[PDB]
């Protein structure tokens, strides 16, 4: 119990935070990877002056406050405010005290070294926490998945990835990594929603595009004859009403915007689409491998939750890869927490308290030893 | 038994280690299921029998009846009433007496709950709802809902909740675990029960232990259980070899002898670390539980890959003698131990089907509701596919807890004055007066006793206590010796 | 029965081990000849850590693994690996405990004195075996087909011989080694099929190439107008479906495979080929038995069961053979395990009891004593 209860999985995104104890079967504290900065001096009433803000009361606070994302990409380019999110996480989110839990963090596919290093150093060094272990997070998501060997497709608010993992191995000469994820996605809905003859003029309004995003958007199969069917105008069409009565309505649009992930030309990228780029990944590794990573395609990722994108990704890899193949897209429903639930499985696991990184090791073999 | 301060009685405390879930619902050919099955149907209280809706042939409950069913020094009915009168004074309220009972019934009935393959499908059906019915209602649930969970378990991989479908060898299978899961249980919340009345407010200045457990068996066939109660014995050894340790070198200092000597313990420390660490035996077994795809032949391999060659009490089976199969022996303080590993993974994650268990969470008969409480408030925890159910405070492990407990027990034999007893078995036969030899010669030395002859004799062989001195030996130089031995217990043998 | 059942027969080859019991009628055991040596530190899920792997464990994870081949060209060259690979033949494959089966080695055409005494060393003093003896294999295929004076053609996967054998004593001068086989085989097909404009890329495709070389080479005869024959282009053609729908067709090259057996100059080699190789042993063999050796070219081999082998061998020596000579090529179909089966026979005979190499005579005799 020592630590069966007491296990903290933290997984930092570019977005959001998950966050909560290995035992769990889903996310105790989920909250924006913000750090806002007051542009002014005052207070708010009954409350003194605050230096910061982290997480949704910066988000609330947006108009007097410089946001700023310490995450960017997946990889933490702001360690100043990287540690205000961790201290924030742990004492007001969590209420625990560090100095008495293990933590299992997660970094990002091709996380440079020195960063896994610097992490360890904060961790041990600041927060003083018992123990600590860094996993990747396609990784996580897999395993959470049940299996070990796999290609995951991970997509979320900044970054898409995919991971082609054997044995447990990730293997780093086949990781993708693709720049356009579910904020690059809002953001596009937003423009296709204005160009459908609107205004998101209040902050009120620019929000909840987002929410519009994620409640009524489509992943069509046969993109193709969907646009075609929006024409004859069926009944595809789809209303949402907004913080007040001001019904506005999403036909078509609702799967122009995924349409964005397997066409990135949408959105003036150059780059290959989610599809291509789960099969490059796999043409890229070694052949004996190939038909494994095949039939265990593995989603995770808040921007992979749009209904009917396994469907697509189904047939979109079954029409390149050779017909002696088996294709098979798993998609879980828990996905937008995968990476965490893979955490919690194994840092409640029985076996793997032997690689908990202990400050006996650190204080004996310095930052080095969490690194492998 | 905690005694209070003048010295007499003020509280008790139970607590339970590893039952024999198997019996409930199976038995070898020459034994039988726990009492209480056959107290129950022995007709002493006919009512129960109609309350139950069972019948007084145990041979209408498979779960039951595979072995024997009746045993000549046993008197089940007169049993039924001990066991009765026991809940009462116990200070059960007569719903729990009752849902001991129905409880115990609905249990028997499972394990004739019979299921079909749909028409070409290979999924499960419900082969009737008489039973279910009968189940169903002693346990205060809905026959339906519960076929249903039971046929279709609606799990919740990812971030919702998919129906998954069942085989026929599937129901069968999880039937039994509930079966299994549920008398356990509830087995647990009598000890419970019992300690809550054993709790007194009068104060307590001392407790005296009275541990009751298996010794190290050896068999041909090691397998999971076997690992755990071995276990609990090399520590127990060792917990003595230490004592002894202790013990022995206060005489040296008492007589002002010169002998020098390193704990006894320590020779032992080897194989307990083996087990007990964090890259050891329960650690990649509890690891590998975690992985989702993992076998038992995977985790086979990670237990070697790590301690093979590498660790000396960790050795490849001898496969033939008088053992099974091959996996991996052990070097324990009494001998080597092969074990088998088929099974564990499972065994070890305790795999139960989580709709039903929903029901019974919800069921109208508050004391099967509440035996599951536990099981409902950490599911928050392992709300998605994969992960880890200790986030909700769900286990991780089958080995997780045992540990747990046995170090919780442990820490409590260490501030205790630990007085050992050796229980011995003469002949497999049962007669009195009569001894196999090599049958003692074994309990001899799996029991300590053979440990503990070695330790004397290192050496000096024969150690007199001196009481046991004097009286034997006054008579000797009566005079001197005699006053001697009054005038200081032991400044006296001197 | 106590050595009846109990006599072990473990044939050694340059790419497979075959073993099992004298008595049975086919190889218990069949698998490579290779030792792995992990290249990284770390562990598959569920095992520890593992110094070594042998036979398919070794093919299988061969990316992570320094692969080895302990027989070069039939000739044991590295004796620490050899015994890794006797160790997993006895304890794991057959499961057996060697010291108490007698276990009749084979050994190659003129195997150095000195590696049948160090075999023999590590037989009694490593494994201790109670008797031992060690065959040569030329001589365990002629006399599973029944005869005592022949000519064997022995091909596998190093290397290629000609032991020419007189009621019993295989011919020390007349013997030849062609070093190109099945190995060398796999490798120019490879070429032939990629040069047909093809790709074996993975290790998925590389593998399969041999499984192409096995399933449909041919050795024709009349090799000459079988490529005039290729070109009219007839229902000659062959395709095979490779792990996935890849329909690869392999019409012509499917012979030219072959084809290098009888001219080696497909491969740069200068070395003479097969057919005149049987013949050039037969004119350096005594004239009275020459026309005995004629009727009885026995072949075994696993490069020696291309179809049409025999019938190509049995004009290819007429034609340079006087023609008041009988020329008799025989085949038979299990010769992939000739050699094992010979040592079946022979060890589980009746009369072979007194020619076992005891513990006693070991002890007594230092490994001169099998040495012969």
């Amino acid at each position: 119990d020592e630590d069966e209860t007491t296990a903290l999985v933290c997984d930092n995104g570019s977005g959001l935070v998950k966050a909560g104890f290995a035992g769990d079967d889903a996310p105790r504290a989920v909250f924006p990877s913000i750090v806002g900065r007051p542009r002014h001096q005052g207070v708010m009433v009954g409350m003194g002056q605050k230096d910061s803000y982290v997480g949704d009361e910066a988000q609330s606070k947006r108009g007097i406050l410089t946001l700023k994302y310490p995450i960017e990409h997946g990889i933490i380019t702001n360690w100043d405010d990287m540690e205000k999110i961790w201290h924030h996480t742990f004492y007001n989110e969590l209420r625990v005290a560090p100095e008495e839990h293990p933590t299992l963090l997660t970094e990002a596919p091709l996380n440079p070294k020195a960063n896994r290093e610097k992490m360890t150093q904060i961790m041990f060094e600041t927060f003083n926490v018992p123990a600590m272990y860094v996993a990747i997070q396609a990784v996580l998501s897999l395993y959470a998945s049940g299996r070990t060997t796999g290609i995951v497709l991970d997509s979320g608010d900044g970054v898409t990835h995919n991971v082609p993992i054997y044995e447990g191995y990730a293997l780093p000469h086949a990781i993708m990594r693709l720049d356009l994820a579910g904020r690059d996605l809002t953001d596009y809905l937003m423009k296709i929603l204005t160009e459908r003859g609107y205004s998101f003029v209040t902050t009120a309004e620019r929000e909840i595009v987002r929410d519009i995003k994620e409640k009524l958007c489509y992943v069509a199969l046969d993109f193709e004859n969907e646009m075609a069917t929006a024409a004859s105008s069926s009944s595809l069409e789809k209303s949402y009403e907004l913080p007040d009565g001001q019904v506005i309505t999403i036909g078509n649009e609702r799967f122009r915007c995924p349409e964005t992930l397997f066409q990135p030309s949408f959105i003036g990228m150059e780059s290959a689409g989610i599809h291509e780029t789960t099969y490059n990944s796999i043409m890229k590794c070694d052949i004996d491998i190939r038909k494994d990573l095949y039939a265990n395609n593995v989603m995770s990722g808040g921007t992979t939750m749009y209904p009917g994108i396994a469907d697509r990704m189904q047939k979109e890899i079954t029409a390149l890869a050779p017909s002696t193949m088996k294709i098979k897209i798993i998609a879980p429903p828990e996905r937008k927490y995968s990476v965490w639930i893979g955490g919690s499985i194994l840092a409640s696991l029985s076996t793997f308290q032997q690689m908990w990184i202990t400050k006996q090791e650190y204080d004996e073999a310095g930052p080095s030893i969490v690194h492998r | 038994i905690h005694f209070g301060a003048t010295g007499k009685l003020a509280s008790a405390d139970i607590e339970t280690y590893l039952l024999e879930k198997s019996r409930v619902t199976f038995q070898l050919p020459a034994e039988r299921s726990y009492h209480i099955f056959y107290q129950i149907m022995s007709n002493k209280k006919p009512e129960l029998i109609d309350m139950l809706l069972i019948t007084t042939n145990p041979y209408d409950y498979h779960y039951v009846s595979e072995g024997e069913i009746t045993v000549p020094s046993i008197d089940d009915q007169e049993e039924l009433m001990a066991t009765d009168s026991a809940i009462d004074i116990l200070g059960f309220s007569a719903d729990e007496k009752t849902a001991i009972y129905k409880l115990t019934g609905a249990v028997m009935h499972y394990g004739n709950l019979k299921f079909k393959q749909k028409q070409r499908e290979e999924q499960a059906e419900p082969d009737g709802t008489e039973v279910a019915d009968k189940a169903a209602y002693l346990m205060g649930l809905n026959s339906a809902e519960l076929l249903k969970a039971l046929c279709y378990p609606r799990v919740g991989v990812g971030n919702e909740a998919v129906t998954k479908g069942e085989t026929v060898s599937e129901v069968h299978n999880s039937v039994g675990a509930l079966a299994k899961a549920v008398y356990e249980k509830m087995f647990l919340w009598m000890v419970i029960r019992i300690n809550q009345q054993l709790d007194t407010k009068q104060p307590r200045q001392y407790f005296i232990g009275v541990l009751d457990i298996a010794g190290f068996e050896i068999f041909d066939f090691n397998s999971f259980e076997q690992l755990c109660i071995n276990f609990t014995n090399e520590k127990l050894q060792q917990f003595f070899n230490h004592h002894m340790f202790v013990l022995e070198q206060e005489e040296y200092k008492k007589e002002g002898i010169e002998w020098e000597f390193i704990d006894f313990g320590m020779d032992l420390a080897a194989c307990i670390e083996l087990i007990e660490k964090p890259m050891g035996i329960f650690s990649i077994l509890e690891e590998e539980c975690m992985f989702p795809k993992a076998t038992d032949t995977s985790f086979k391999n990670k237990l070697y890959d790590e301690h093979l060659g590498k660790s000396n009490n960790f050795q490849k089976p001898k496969p033939a003698k008088g053992k099974a199969e091959a996996h991996f022996s052990l070097v324990h303080y009494a001998g080597t131990v092969d074990y088998n590993i088929s099974g564990w993974l499972e065994k070890n994650k305790d795999p139960l089907n989580e709709t039903v268990i929903g029901l019974y969470q919800k069921s109208s008969v508050k004391t099967l509701a509440l035996l599951f409480a536990t099981y409902g408030g950490e599911a928050e925890g392992g709300g998605g596919k994969k992960g880890g159910k200790k986030k909700g405070s769900s286990f991780q492990t089958v080995s997780a807890l045992f540990r747990e407990n046995l170090n919780k027990l442990m820490a409590n034999l260490r501030s205790t004055h630990p007085h050992f007893v050796r229980c011995i078995i003469p002949n497999e036969t049962k007669t009195p007066g009569a001894m196999e030899h090599e049958l003692v010669l074994h309990q001899l030395r799996c029991n300590g006793v053979l440990e503990g002859i070695r330790i004397c004799r290192k050496g000096f062989p024969s150690r007199v206590l001196y009481a046991d001195f004097k009286q034997r030996y006054r008579v000797l130089n009566a005079s001197a010796i005699p006053e001697g031995q009054f005038m200081d217990s032991k400044k006296a043998s001197e």
